[PDB]
């Protein structure tokens, strides 16, 4: 009835999707290899849940999900470990050979060959669908495929479905720590040609998730099966009012709107605030109120930006569990009341609200522990024009010396396509300034 | 199916594949006679990136044994892991190449080479998608300077869209092991500028150094310095043949080490490397191993890195790593030592991770290194290059064999052309404000 | 204590049948020296100046420059110079199907630049020839075609494939050259004819979708004057002899690959084409920062066009640009960046010399 298509590109989509299924069969009951033993029991129901699951006669249960990377060492370790019998077997690899973490073979030489391919089993997939809302499109800025071929697929899925909700969840690169000497070219090239077609990407940062980690988790020592569960967990709070029961459900078309002003500013954050371990799981109280502050303190966003150097433009909160909407009401009020927390003049009603009862489930082998309650905040803020105006100006001293160019030119770019992009992200720039001043008469 | 042929030109070569067949077998459970007696399952997932399979599960490597002396392949045959190379892939001739540069290229190895690219072009179209070549050969000779040089200008033509990666053993700065290394490195490096991608510079003296300072070894030979090479040239291609969480093939180092086309000459290195008694009293952890990674006495290339400048370097990491102690220990580097890094690349550093780590080792690392103090190897060769090029002194056998003095001073400005592009580099640079 | 500065011109195109179809506006507007782009969105004007300024936008409209005016304000100067005892060169420069061609070549019935340049060498040559002057004429024609030398002055063999590559050399005084070059004699103005007619044939033409007629190769004519002079000496006399060379330059466009739909030769040859224009732009861009006082190091090798031009672009010649550009407003950052390279070109300073032929000998110390 509500069905949703997630899509996984290159390494860190999948590391993230395995880390979602993992998560998104836990909640419904369903085992690795697609069975739901409990419903002889109930004799019907929709624990099948259709907005990611779809259903065979024979009680087995298929997701809805298309990965891709372009190689094969990552996705071939689905269909050897242990959620190998859960998949269908077109799990796309012509990954004979890999991006070379350049936009110009995800996007010009190698990201043909595949695409027509990807879009079939997506256009097979929404054939079985009715109520196709929108995608989700797992990537990361910095490789070749998360940034060439995500690009060239937005611009095709704009082309066949057009206006549906094509929401991003994508590895913003960090300030300073980064594993490649090439993710300005790859994250200023895709943001030129991802602007005018996605609705809203939530932007993550690892170099935030190591920190939270550290303080709350206790964990010194993390690597990305850790990071990649906290995503699982932003995913389920967004598309969980098309599946479970609540008081304010939220569909996807709800973000598109309150969280974009503007068809160009549409790069919100993400933030989970109740990320204790099972010490801290005692000792504290965790309310709406401990919750709903934790998510507007700096130190526990998911990408490393500092909203008290901007202001705030829309602000989404997805409530999970026992909840009651007094505590919510107080809460806003509290944040309203505090000064360092600034919205723009021209949005006095600056937060959106959802709450759901089916609270979160503990994965086994994690680090998070089990709550009753679990919040997620999407905010749209002035303070991310830092991050672009760093990577503009990295791009500036590799640039000037057309440094790397000859590896993009080797594989069919033109030199006129880097000067296009850093104008319309500095256009950008521009634009989080206009939307920053406050209007007078 | 990330498949590589290698290539192996010389008493060098031949004797440094030799153990790098003995490493990567006892890597992926295969015996002396290409029979399989291993114990995990994702040694088969990938080992068609070196081997075949042949008949009844016994493997057959891609291995190419070149060479203009007979004595060479006869270690390799009456050996350890002799029975296992294909027999018709064995080619050689007679009366070598006499240290001459002429003879492999021109006169003696252009008889050899054509039945060189039979076995090449057997071994490629047999492979389902070719990422590149591997050639180890000793530049300082004629066979390993000469044949090995003029394959690359053939492949380079026939493969121009592939990865052509050279293990070369350089000229050594204090003592010589042939009176004519400068007139053949220097002609090789005329034509590696022009037709490769990557190029790992290695130094006897630098490994005799490591065997004595770090290894505590008093009698090296030849196997444990080659017992070193094979190490780094198992952990470029690890990333092809083993999982892990950030994997790497060729290209994307390249691509994330070569910035200008003309600056593909690395200067490789490898961790944890100790003595037999020291194992017991250290820690095995990253932050030990970035430090000697980045020490100037673990390097191959004999050249010290404080003397220039890092324009871009990489990490490929092996083991159940924690990548917040990967990427933190890389920034540690760069906000300490900003001032062996440039400016001009913000992030000087590349970094990969395996998950299935060496044999014997729960973690082991491979470092990568692009600086401009390789300028002082190719600043020397020019030195003593010119000096007997001035007054002629062996010249007269490069000529008599059908080349030019024409053809010696391209090979010097070009050289000397290479190093102003890397000097303009190494000195600090200012813009006007910024 | 010469320093030659380079003389960069300009020529506006008028609109394409493309450009037509999609009526596309107007933007490049002229007031003589001036050229200026006002942006469609009208958020900012750019204006630049050079030394030569034409606008072909149309032919009814005053300022109108034609093949024999552009010939008579860039080419003939340089004639002056290369019979004075100069080396010389004239090179274009832009993007695909915007006049590089047809400003140096030419159509049948509208010539470019070479023929006239040859027609009035020939012409001075033939009413200058006296017994005190004696002059040799030898031409070149070669192409650069995804990194591989050819010669277009040859009648092929029939072959499944017949297109020998030449190789590139280093002489360490005359330079960079090509070994195994055809270098033809001329006497007059039809052997010149006949030689441009059978090497535009040979040259490398398809079909693309902004020019019916792209041509997928770098195009080089080199003209070596030897005049022979005399002086009264103690003995026989045609005893100075000066020489020149003339390099006429005709390179291809960027070619995007969207807007021109390519997929294999034309990809791969269009993408040599993008890294020859790369290496050669950043040639321009070190040569323009090395005017300034800021020492930079110069990369040729990375280009085998920039190699044989070692010579034109820097070192000894006085040389031309020809920036060509397109009016339309689809175009506009393609044509910034041909302006923005041409206003750094106008910084090149070189040191031309005359070539007598006699340093270091006799003369020289006479001097
Ligand atoms: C703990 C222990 O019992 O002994 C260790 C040992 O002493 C050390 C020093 C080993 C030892 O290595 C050497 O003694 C050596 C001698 C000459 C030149 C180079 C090394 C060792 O032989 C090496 C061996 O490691 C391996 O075998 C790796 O798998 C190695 N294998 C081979 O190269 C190999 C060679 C011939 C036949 C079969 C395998 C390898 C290296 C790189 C990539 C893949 C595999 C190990 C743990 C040890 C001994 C056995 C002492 C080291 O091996 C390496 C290069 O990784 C040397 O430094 C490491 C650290 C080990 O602790
Ligand atoms: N959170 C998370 N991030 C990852 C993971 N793997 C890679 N990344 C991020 O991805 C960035 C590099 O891009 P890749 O993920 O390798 O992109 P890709 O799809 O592999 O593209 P190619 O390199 O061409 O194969 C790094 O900066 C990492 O921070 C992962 O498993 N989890
Ligand atoms: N590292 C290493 N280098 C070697 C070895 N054998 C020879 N060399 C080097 O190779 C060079 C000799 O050239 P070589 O190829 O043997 O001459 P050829 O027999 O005529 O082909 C010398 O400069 C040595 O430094 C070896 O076993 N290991
Ligand atoms: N000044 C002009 N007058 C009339 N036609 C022109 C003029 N300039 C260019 N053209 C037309 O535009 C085309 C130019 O193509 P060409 O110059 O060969 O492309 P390129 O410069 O990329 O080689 C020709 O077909 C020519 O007829
Ligand atoms: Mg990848
Ligand atoms: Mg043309």
């Amino acid at each position: 009835m509500r069905e949703c298509i997630s899509i996984h590109v290159g390494q860190a989509g999948v590391q993230i999707g395995n880390a979602c299924w993992e998560l998104y069969c836990l909640e419904h009951g369903i085992q690795p290899d697609g069975q739901m033993p409990s419903d002889k029991t109930i004799g019907g129901g929709d624990d099948s849940f259709n907005t990611f699951f779809s259903e065979t006669g024979a009680g087995k249960h298929v997701p809805r999900a298309v990965f891709v990377d372009l190689e094969p060492t990552v996705i071939d370790e689905v269909r050897t470990g242990t959620y190998r019998q859960l998949f269908h077997p077109e799990q796309l690899i012509t990954g004979k050979e890999d991006a070379a973490n350049n936009y110009a073979r995800g996007h010009y030489t190698i990201g043909k060959e595949i695409i027509d391919l990807v879009l079939d089993r997506i256009r097979k997939l929404a054939d079985q669908c009715t109520g196709l809302q929108g995608f989700l499109v797992f990537h990361s800025f910095g490789g070749g495929t998360g940034s060439g071929f995500t690009s060239l697929l937005m611009e095709r899925l704009s082309v066949d479905y057009g206006k549906k909700s094509k929401l991003e969840f994508s590895i913003y690169p960090a300030p300073q720590v980064s594993t490649a000497v090439v993710e300005p070219y790859n994250s200023i090239l895709t943001t030129h040609t991802t602007l005018e077609h996605s609705d809203c990407a939530f932007m993550v940062d690892n170099e935030a998730i190591y920190d939270i980690c550290r303080r709350n988790l206790d964990i010194e020592r993390p690597t990305y099966t850790n990071l990649n569960r906290l995503i699982s967990q932003i995913v389920s709070s967004i598309t969980a009012s098309l599946r479970f029961d609540g008081a304010l459900n939220v569909d996807l078309t709800e973000f598109q709107t309150n969280l974009v002003p503007y068809p160009r500013i549409h790069f919100p954050l993400a933030t989970y605030a109740p990320v204790i371990s099972a010490e801290k799981a005692y000792h504290e109280q965790l309310s709406v109120a401990e919750i709903t502050n934790a998510c507007f303190e700096p130190a526990n966003q998911m990408v490393k930006c500092d909203p008290r150097h901007g202001k705030y433009m829309a602000c989404c909160l997805l409530y999970r569990g026992d909840v009651v909407p007094k505590d919510v009401n107080a809460a806003i009020a509290t944040i309203k009341t505090k000064r360092s927390i600034q919205f723009v003049d021209w949005c006095p009603t600056g937060f959106k609200v959802g709450i759901n009862y089916q609270p979160p489930t503990v994965v086994p082998g994690g680090d998070l522990a089990k709550v009753q309650r679990a919040v997620c905040m999407l905010s749209n803020t002035t303070a991310i024009a830092e991050a672009w105006a760093r990577l503009d100006h990295k791009f500036d001293l590799m640039y000037a010396k057309r440094a790397f160019v000859h590896w993009y030119v080797g594989e069919g770019m033109e030199e006129g396509e880097f000067s296009e992009a850093r104008e319309d992200m500095a256009a950008l720039e521009k634009d989080y300034e206009e939307v920053g001043v406050d209007s007078v008469e | 199916m990330r498949e590589i042929v290698h290539i192996q030109a010389g008493q060098c070569g031949n004797q440094i594949g030799a153990k790098f067949w003995e490493v990567i077998s006892d890597e992926h459970g295969i015996d002396p006679t290409g029979s399989y007696h291993g114990d995990s399952d994702l040694q088969l997932e990938r080992i068609n990136v070196y081997y075949n399979e042949a008949t009844g599960n016994k493997y057959v490597p891609r291995a190419i044994l070149v060479d203009l002396e007979p004595g060479t392949m006869d270690s390799v045959r009456s050996g350890p892991f002799g029975q296992i190379f294909r027999p018709d892939n064995f080619v050689f001739g007679q009366s070598g190449a006499g240290n001459n540069w002429a003879k492999g290229h021109y006169t003696e190895g252009a008889e050899l080479v054509d039945s060189v690219l039979d076995v090449v072009r057997k071994e490629s179209e047999s492979c389902d998608c070719l990422q590149g070549f591997q050639l180890t050969h000793s530049l300082g000779g004629g066979t390993g300077s000469g044949m090995g040089t003029l394959l690359i200008s053939k492949i380079r033509e026939e493969y121009p869209d592939r990865i052509m990666n050279t293990f070369s053993v350089m000229p050594s700065p204090k003592v010589s092991d042939t009176v004519v290394e400068p007139y053949n490195a220097t002609l090789s490096v005329h034509q590696l500028v022009e037709n490769t991608d990557e190029t790992y510079c290695i130094d006897n003296e630098a490994l005799y150094d490591i065997c004595f300072r770090t290894l505590k070894l008093t009698t090296p030979t030849y196997g444990d310095l080659n017992h070193l090479v094979s190490a780094t040239m198992s952990g470029v291609t690890t990333c092809l043949r083993f999982p892990g969480q950030l994997n790497a093939d060729l290209r994307k180092l390249a691509v994330n080490m070569v910035p200008f086309p003309r600056l593909h000459f690395f200067m490789p290195g490898f961790a944890p490397l100790t003595s037999r008694g020291s194992q017991q009293y250290r820690a095995l952890t990253v932050p030990e191993l970035t430090q000697q990674m980045f020490d100037s006495k673990n390097m191959m290339a004999a050249c010290d890195p404080r003397h220039g400048r890092y324009l871009t370097v990489a990490a490929i990491f092996r083991g159940r790593m924690s990548m917040k102690e990967v990427d933190e220990q890389m920034l540690n580097v760069q906000n300490k030592n900003s001032s062996y890094f440039v400016e001009w690349i913000p992030n000087n550093v590349k970094t990969a991770v395996c998950d299935i780590p060496p044999r014997g080792l729960k973690m082991s690392a491979t470092f990568i290194g692009n600086s401009t103090a390789i300028q002082e190897l190719f600043k020397r060769i020019s030195e003593q290059f010119t000096a007997m090029f001035r007054r002629k002194a062996f010249l007269h056998w490069y000529t008599g064999e059908g080349m030019d003095e024409m053809e010696f001073t391209e090979a010097e400005s070009n050289m000397n052309d290479l190093v102003s592009e890397y000097q303009q580099y190494q000195d600090a640079t200012a813009d006007e404000q910024g | 204590e010469f320093n030659s500065q380079v003389t960069v011109a300009v020529r506006v195109r008028p609109f394409s049948k493309r450009e037509k179809t999609e009526k596309a506006s107007q933007v490049v507007f002229t007031n003589g020296e001036e050229i200026t782009v006002e942006h469609p969105d009208m958020k900012q004007v750019y204006s630049f100046i050079y030394d030569v300024s034409f606008w072909s936008f149309d032919e009814c409209h005053p300022g109108y420059a034609s093949q024999t005016t552009v010939y008579e304000t860039l080419a003939a100067p340089l004639l002056d110079r290369a019979f004075e005892g100069y080396n010389t060169c004239l090179f274009a420069y832009g993007q695909t199907g915007s006049g590089k061609s047809y400003t140096m070549m030419g159509l049948n019935e509208e010539p470019g630049i070479i023929p006239r340049f040859c027609e009035d060498l020939f012409a001075q040559i033939a009413k200058k020839q006296t017994s005190e002057v004696s002059y040799h004429l030898e031409m070149s024609f070669f192409e650069v075609y995804n990194e591989k030398i050819h010669d277009l002055l040859v009648c092929k063999g029939e072959n499944g494939q017949r297109k020998q590559p030449l190789r590139a050399r280093e002489h360490p005084v005359s330079g960079p050259y090509v070994e195994g070059l055809s270098m033809n004699v001329v006497s007059s103005y039809s052997d010149i004819q006949s030689w441009l007619e059978l090497g535009n044939k040979q040259r490398a033409t398809a079909a693309t979708g902004m020019n019916d007629k792209s041509s997928r190769s770098h195009s080089v004519f080199t003209l070596v004057m030897t005049q022979t002079k005399t002086e009264v000496v103690e003995g026989e006399e045609h005893d100075h002899r000066i020489t020149s060379r003339i390099n006429l330059v005709d390179l291809a466009g960027s070619e995007r690959c969207s807007t021109a739909h390519s997929s294999g030769q034309r990809l791969k040859e269009g993408v040599s084409i993008n890294k020859s224009l790369l290496t050669l732009g950043k040639v321009i861009s070190a040569l323009s920062e090395q005017a300034n006082g800021k020492r930079v190091f110069i990369p040729y090798r990375e280009s085998t066009l920039t190699w044989l031009l070692k010579e034109s672009l820097g070192g000894n010649s006085k040389t031309a640009m020809i920036a060509t550009v397109s009016p339309a407003a689809s175009n506009i950052e393609e044509t910034l960046s041909t302006l923005r390279y041409a206003t750094q070109a106008r910084l090149i300073v070189n040191i031309a010399k005359v070539n007598e032929d006699m340093n270091a000998k006799l003369i020289r110390e006479l001097k």
